[PDB]
C-alpha cells in the first residue's frame, strides 16, 4: 500500500526538496490562468469600442484587477523568492535542513485557500473593481454591495501574514547555521541577495497588514478612519499603501539580481568581478529603497519642499544599478562565454531589458516630468517592460538552469531556445508600441480610448498573441523533459580547461564546483549533510 | 492638442510651463539616448566576438578594481547632477504664484463635470455655473471626433491667467490636459489650487485618468480660449 | 594588488624547471597562460624540456596550439617556430598543421 | 533507510500513450477557466 | 631570447572603448541637433509671425 506512502511523502513531508517543486506547480498554475486573463484584456483593446463584450466596464475591471492581483502575489513572488531559496539556501549555506521544518510546510499551505477564496470573490455578483491598488471611497459599501472585495482583502492579508511566516524560518537558517569556516561576509551573493530581501518584507509587509485592516473595517464597523467627512484623509491611505509598494518591487527583482550573479560566472567561467564592491553597493540599494515613497504621489498636491525632498533621491537609487550592470559587463568581457546556453541567453537578455525599463523608471521620476505621465500608459511601459522583462527572465533562467537538480531530467535545447526567442520577440512587440501611446498622452485602464490610437493597439495585440504560443512551447518542453528519462552527471556544467588531458581529467579532476550544489548527486539526497563541510578558517 | 494617427512626439500645443516641459524631456532623451545606445553596443559587442569557439582561453585572474570602480561612481553622478539642476530650477520657477486675476471651479461627482465661476457675483445675483457632459455616438456632428466631445464646454479667455479651483465631492477623480501640462487631483473634501494660462484661441482637449468606477472613461474635458469681447458676449449671454 | 608582469615570467620558469609529475606540470601551464603574458623563449623551451621528462607527448603540440592561438597575428607565431623549429625537430614535435 | 533515488520526482506518473490526454485536458480546463469566468458576468443580460 | 609579449587585453578593452564612445557620442548629437533645434526654430517663427499678424 504506497498510498500512505504517497501522502507521507507530499502532504505529511516537511523535507525542504518536496516543497519547492510544489511551490513551482502552485506558481505555474497561477501563471497560466492570469496569462489567459491578460490575454482577454489585450484582445479586448484591439479595436476602439466595445468589442467582444456588451461595454462590460465592470467587468473589465474585475479582469484588471485580476491579472494585476494575482499574476503580482501568486506568480513571482511565491515562486521565486522563496521557492528557489528554501531548496537552495540550505545547500550553499552548509546545513541538512531549514531552522523549522513544520513552519516552511505550513506556509505553503496557505496559499491553495487564498487562491480558491480570490476566485469565489472574483466569480460574485460585482468583483473586486478598485484595480490593483483598491481605494477606500471606491471600496465605500456606497459602491459595492456584496461579498466581492473583503474576500481580497482577506486574501491580501492572509497570503501576506503567509509570506511574513515563510521568511523568518529562512534568515534564522542562513543566519545561524552557517557552515563552520564560512563567515557570513563570505556568504555567496545569491542567498545575501535572499536574506536582503527577506529582511525588508519582514520589516515592511506588516505595515500593510495593519493598514488593509483598519481601510477594511470601514465597510463593516462604519468607521471614519478614512471618510471624507468623517474626519479621514485618503492621502494617508496612499502614504500607507506606497511605504509598501515601491520596495516589493525591489525585493521582487532581488532574486533575479542573484539568479544572473549565479548564471553569468558558471556559464562564463570567469570570477565575478568586484565581489564585496557588489555586494555593498547592493546593501546601499537595499537600505535607500525604504525613505523614497512618495513618488507615486507626484500629482496629489503635496507641498513644495517634500515633493523636492522625495524627488531628489529617486535620481540617486540608479548609481548603485549602473554600477552592478557595468560590473555585470566587465565580467562578461575576457573570459569565455558560451552563448548558445539557454540559462546564457536569458542572463544576456535580461541586462538591456533592465537597463533600458531602468531608463525609463529615471524619465518619470520628477515631478515637472510626471505631470505629463502620470497615470498614463507611459507608466504601464516602463513597471511591465522591468517587471516582465526582469522577474520573468530571472525565473525562466533559474528553471532552465537548476531543473536538473530538482528532478535529474534533460530539457531540448532546440525547443528552449525556439520558445526564448519568440517569447523575447512577443514581449518586445507588445510593450514597445505602449510606449509611443503613453508619450502621446492618452491615460491607462480605459476599456475605450479615442479614435487616434488604433495603429499601435494593432501592433500589440499581435505579440500578446504571440506570447500565447511561447507559454504552449514551454508547456511542451515541460513535459518533454519531465517524461524524457534523458540522465544527468553530478556537475553538468564543469568542462576540462584548456590543458587538461583526457585521462586525467576523467580520473583525477571530476567532483569540483564552484557551488556545493553541484558537488552532490544530481537528485539529491534526502539527508545531505551528515557532517559538516570544514573550509579554510 | 490633439491626437492623431500613428504619432512619435507629444503634440503641438500651447502654454508657458508645457514649452519647459517638453524642452526639459529633450535635454533628458538627449542624456539618455546616449547610455541605452552605448549599453546596447557594449552588450552585444563583448559577446558577438568573444564566443567560445573563438576565444577558448579566459583571462580569469583579472577581479580587482583599481581605478574603474572610482570612474564608475563619478561619471554617471556627474550626469546625474546634470540632468538634475534643471528640473530643479524648472520646479522651483513654477512653484511660485503669480498675480491673481480670477478663479474656476471644477467640481464633479460622477461620470459628468460641473463647471462654476463665481468671481463675478453683482446686483445680478445669478452665478454662472453648468454641466459638460459626455455627448453620444449617435448625436455626434458630422466629422466630429468620438470620444472626445461635450456639450456644455468649458470657455475661458486667452492672455488672461486663471487660477483655478479643483474639488470634488465624491470618489477621487483627475483634472488633466496634455497641451497645457497641468494636472492635479479631485480628491474629496480638500481643494487643490492649479494655474493655467492660454496663449493661443484654440480647443484644448483632456479627461480624467485616475480610475473612478466602470464610467471612467466617459468625461472628457474641453477647454477653448476666447478674445476679450467673444468672452464677454459669453458672459452676458448667461 | 601581487606579482607584477616580469617577475612571474621568472617564477613560472623557476618553477618549471623541475616537475616530476603531469598534474603539476598541466596545473602550472594553465596557470601561465591567464596573464595575458606570451612565455619567452626560455619558459616555452623549459616547458619543452619539462614534458619531456615527465614523459608525455600531446602536452608538447598542445603548447604550440595553445601558443598559436594566444598570439594576437600570424607574424609572431612565425617568428616564434622560426626560432624554435631546432627544438622542435630535435624532439621530435610535429605540428598540428602538418599533423593532419 | 537509505534509498537511491531514480531522478523521478514528477507527482504522478508519466509515460507516453494514456497519460498525454490527462495532461492535456488539465492544461485545457485550467486554461480556460477565464472563459466561463467572463461568461458568468454576462449570463442574465 | 624574445621576452613576455603583453598587452592585448588592454588594446582590446581601448579599441572597443573607442568604438563604443563614438558611436554614443554621434548618436547624441544627432539627436540634439535633430529634434530640438529645428523643432524650437520653427516654434520662435511661427511665434513671430503670429505676434505680427496680431496687429
Ligand atoms: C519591477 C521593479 C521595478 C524597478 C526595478 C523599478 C525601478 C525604478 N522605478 Fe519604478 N515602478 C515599478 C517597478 C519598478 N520600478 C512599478 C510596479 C511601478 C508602478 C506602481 C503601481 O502603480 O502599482 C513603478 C512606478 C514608478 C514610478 C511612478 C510613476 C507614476 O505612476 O506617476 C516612479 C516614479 O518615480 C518610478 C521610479 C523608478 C526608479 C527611479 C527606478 C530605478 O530603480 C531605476 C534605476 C535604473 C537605471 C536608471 C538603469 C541603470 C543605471 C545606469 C546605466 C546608470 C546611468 C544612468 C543615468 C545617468 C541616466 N517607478
Ligand atoms: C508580476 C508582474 C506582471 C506581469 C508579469 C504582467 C504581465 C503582463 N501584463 Fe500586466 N500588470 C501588472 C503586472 C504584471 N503584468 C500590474 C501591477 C498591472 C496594473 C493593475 C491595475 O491597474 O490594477 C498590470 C496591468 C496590465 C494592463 C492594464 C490594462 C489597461 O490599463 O488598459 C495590461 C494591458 O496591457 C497588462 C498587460 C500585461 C501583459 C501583456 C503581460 C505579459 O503577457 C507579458 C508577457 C508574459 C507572459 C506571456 C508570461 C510568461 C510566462 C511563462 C513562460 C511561464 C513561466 C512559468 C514558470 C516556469 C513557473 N498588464
Ligand atoms: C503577520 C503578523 C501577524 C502576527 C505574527 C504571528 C503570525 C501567527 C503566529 C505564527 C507564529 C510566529 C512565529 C513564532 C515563533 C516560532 O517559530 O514558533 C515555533 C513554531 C515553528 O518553529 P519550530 O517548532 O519548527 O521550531 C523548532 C523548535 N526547536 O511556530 C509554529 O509552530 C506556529 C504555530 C502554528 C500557527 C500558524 C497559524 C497562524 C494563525 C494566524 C492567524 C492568527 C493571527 C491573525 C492576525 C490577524
Ligand atoms: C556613461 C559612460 C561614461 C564612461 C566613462 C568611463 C571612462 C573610464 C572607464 C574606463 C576604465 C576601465 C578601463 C580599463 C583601464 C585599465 O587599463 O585598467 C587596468 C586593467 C588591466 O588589467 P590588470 O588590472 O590585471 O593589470 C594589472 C597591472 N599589473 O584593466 C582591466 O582589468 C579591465 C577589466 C575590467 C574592465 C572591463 C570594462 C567593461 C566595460 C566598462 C564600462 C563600459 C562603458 C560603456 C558605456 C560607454
Ligand atoms: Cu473620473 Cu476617473
Ligand atoms: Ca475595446
Ligand atoms: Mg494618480
Amino acid at each position: 500500500n504506497s498510498w500512505w506512502t504517497y501522502v507521507n511523502r507530499w502532504i505529511f513531508s516537511t523535507n525542504a526538496k518536496d516543497i519547492a517543486i510544489l511551490y513551482l506547480l502552485f506558481g505555474l498554475v497561477s501563471g497560466i490562468i492570469g496569462s489567459v486573463f491578460s490575454f482577454i484584456i489585450r484582445m479586448e483593446l484591439s479595436a476602439p469600442g466595445s468589442q467582444f463584450l456588451s461595454g462590460n466596464g465592470q467587468l473589465y475591471n474585475v479582469a484588471i484587477s485580476a491579472h494585476g492581483i494575482l499574476m503580482i502575489f501568486f506568480f513571482i513572488i511565491p515562486a521565486l523568492f522563496g521557492a528557489f531559496g528554501n531548496y537552495l539556501v540550505p545547500l550553499m549555506i552548509g546545513a541538512p535542513d531549514v531552522a523549522y521544518p513544520r513552519v516552511n510546510n505550513f506556509t505553503f499551505w496557505l496559499l491553495p485557500p487564498a487562491l480558491m477564496l480570490l476566485l469565489i470573490s472574483a466569480l460574485t455578483e460585482e468583483g473586486p473593481g478598485g484595480g490593483w491598488t483598491v481605494y477606500p471611497p471606491l471600496s465605500s459599501i456606497t459602491s459595492h454591495s456584496g461579498p466581492a472585495i473583503d474576500l481580497a482583502i482577506l486574501s491580501l492579508q492572509l497570503t501576506g501574514i503567509s509570506s511574513t511566516l515563510g521568511s523568518v524560518n529562512l534568515i534564522a537558517t542562513m543566519i545561524n547555521m552557517r557552515a563552520p569556516g564560512l563567515s557570513l561576509y563570505q556568504m555567496p551573493l545569491f542567498a545575501w541577495a535572499i536574506m536582503i530581501t527577506s529582511i525588508l518584507l519582514l520589516l515592511t509587509l506588516p505595515v500593510l497588514a495593519g493598514g488593509l485592516f483598519m481601510l477594511f473595517s470601514d465597510r463593516n464597523l462604519n468607521t471614519s478612519f478614512y471618510a471624507p467627512e468623517g474626519g479621514g484623509d485618503p492621502v494617508l491611505y496612499q502614504h500607507l499603501f506606497w511605504f509598501f509598494g515601491h520596495p516589493e518591487v525591489y525585493i521582487l527583482i532581488m532574486p533575479a539580481f542573484g539568479v544572473v550573479s549565479h548564471i553569468i560566472p558558471s556559464l562564463a567561467h570567469k570570477p565575478i568581478f568586484g565581489k564585496e564592491g557588489m555586494l555593498w553597493a547592493m546593501l546601499s540599494i537595499a537600505l535607500l529603497g525604504l525613505m523614497v515613497w512618495s513618488h507615486h504621489l507626484f500629482t496629489v498636491g503635496l507641498d513644495v519642499d517634500t515633493r523636492a525632498y522625495f524627488s531628489a533621491a529617486t535620481m540617486v537609487i540608479a548609481i548603485p544599478t549602473g554600477i552592478k550592470i557595468f560590473s555585470w559587463l566587465a565580467t562578461l568581457t575576457g573570459g569565455a562565454i558560451q552563448w548558445s546556453r539557454v540559462p546564457m541567453l536569458y542572463a544576456i537578455g535580461f541586462l538591456i531589458l533592465f537597463t533600458i525599463g531602468g531608463l525609463t523608471g529615471v524619465i518619470l521620476s520628477n515631478s515637472v516630468l510626471d505631470i505629463a505621465f502620470h497615470d498614463t500608459y507611459f507608466v504601464v511601459a516602463h513597471f511591465h517592460y522591468v517587471l516582465s522583462m526582469g522577474a520573468l527572465f530571472g525565473l525562466c533562467g533559474a528553471y532552465y538552469y537548476w531543473s536538473p537538480k530538482m528532478f535529474g531530467l534533460m530539457y531540448n535545447e532546440t525547443l528552449a531556445s525556439i520558445q526564448f526567442w519568440i517569447l523575447f520577440i512577443g514581449v518586445n512587440i507588445v510593450f514597445g508600441p505602449q510606449h509611443f501611446l503613453g508619450l502621446n498622452g492618452m491615460p491607462r485602464r480605459i476599456p475605450d480610448y479615442p479614435e487616434a490610437f488604433v495603429g499601435w493597439n494593432f501592433v500589440s495585440s499581435i505579440g500578446s498573441v504571440i506570447s500565447i504560443l511561447s507559454l504552449f512551447l514551454f508547456m511542451y518542453v515541460m513535459y518533454d523533459q519531465f517524461t524524457s528519462n534523458r540522465v544527468v552527471k553530478t556537475n553538468p556544467y564543469l568542462i576540462p580547461s584548456y590543458f587538461d588531458d583526457n585521462v586525467i581529467f576523467v580520473n583525477e579532476k571530476l567532483g569540483v564546483a564552484q557551488s556545493i550544489e553541484w558537488l552532490l548527486h544530481s537528485p539529491v539526497h534526502e539527508h545531505a549533510f551528515n557532517t559538516l563541510p570544514t573550509k579554510s578558517i | 492638442d490633439a491626437p492623431s494617427s500613428w504619432a512619435l512626439y507629444f503634440q503641438d500645443g500651447a502654454s508657458p510651463s508645457y514649452l519647459g516641459v517638453t524642452h526639459l524631456n529633450d535635454y533628458l532623451m538627449f542624456y539618455l539616448t546616449f547610455i541605452f545606445i552605448g549599453v546596447i553596443y557594449a552588450i552585444c559587442k563583448a559577446v558577438i566576438e568573444y564566443n567560445y569557439n573563438s576565444h577558448p582561453i579566459a583571462a580569469k585572474y583579472t577581479t580587482h578594481g583599481s581605478i574603474v570602480e572610482f570612474i564608475w561612481t563619478l561619471i554617471p553622478a556627474l550626469i546625474l547632477i546634470l540632468v538634475a539642476l534643471p528640473s530643479f530650477k524648472l520646479l522651483y520657477l513654477l512653484d511660485e504664484v503669480q498675480k491673481p486675476s480670477m478663479t474656476v471651479k471644477a467640481i464633479g461627482r460622477q461620470w459628468f463635470w460641473t463647471y462654476e465661476l463665481n468671481d463675478f457675483v453683482t446686483n445680478e445675483n445669478e452665478p454662472v455655473s453648468f454641466d459638460s457632459y459626455m455627448v453620444p455616438e449617435e448625436d455626434l456632428e458630422e466629422g466630429s471626433l468620438r470620444q472626445l466631445e461635450v456639450d456644455n464646454r468649458l470657455v475661458l479667455p486667452i492672455d488672461t491667467r486663471i487660477r483655478l479651483i479643483l474639488t470634488s465631492g465624491d470618489v477621487i477623480h483627475s483634472w488633466a490636459v496634455p497641451s497645457l501640462g497641468i494636472k492635479c487631483d479631485c480628491i474629496p473634501g480638500r481643494l487643490n489650487q492649479v494655474s493655467l494660462s492660454i496663449d493661443r484661441e484654440g480647443l484644448f482637449y483632456g479627461q480624467c485618468s485616475e480610475l473612478c468606477g466602470v464610467l471612467h472613461s466617459s468625461m472628457p474635458i474641453v477647454v477653448q480660449g476666447v478674445s476679450l469681447e467673444d468672452f464677454l458676449a459669453w458672459l452676458e449671454e448667461n | 594588488h601581487g606579482v607584477s608582469l616580469e617577475e612571474i615570467n621568472t617564477k613560472y620558469n623557476d618553477f618549471f624547471s623541475n616537475v616530476q609529475d603531469q598534474f603539476e606540470l598541466q596545473r602550472g601551464l594553465n596557470n601561465c597562460f591567464a596573464y595575458d603574458i606570451v612565455p619567452s623563449s626560455d619558459v616555452i623551451e623549459q616547458a619543452l624540456r619539462a614534458a619531456r621528462r615527465v614523459n608525455d607527448f600531446p602536452t608538447a603540440v598542445r603548447i604550440f596550439e595553445g601558443i598559436k592561438v594566444k598570439l594576437p597575428t600570424k607574424e609572431q607565431y612565425q617568428a616564434y617556430v622560426k626560432e624554435l623549429k631546432p627544438v622542435c625537430n630535435e624532439l621530435g614535435i610535429v605540428l598540428k598543421e602538418d599533423l593532419f | 533507510s537509505a534509498p537511491k533515488p531514480g531522478s523521478t520526482i514528477p507527482f504522478y506518473i508519466n509515460k507516453k500513450p494514456l497519460p498525454t490526454l490527462l495532461y492535456f485536458g488539465t492544461f485545457g480546463v485550467i486554461f480556460s477557466i477565464p472563459f466561463i469566468v467572463v461568461k458568468y458576468h454576462n449570463r442574465n443580460l | 631570447a624574445v621576452g613576455p609579449v603583453t598587452g592585448m587585453f588592454k588594446r582590446r578593452i581601448v579599441t572597443d572603448f573607442s568604438v563604443t564612445m563614438i558611436l554614443g557620442t554621434l548618436g547624441a548629437c544627432y539627436w540634439w541637433f535633430g529634434y530640438h533645434k529645428p523643432a524650437a526654430r520653427q516654434r520662435e517663427e511661427f511665434y513671430v509671425k503670429l505676434a505680427a499678424e496680431k496687429n
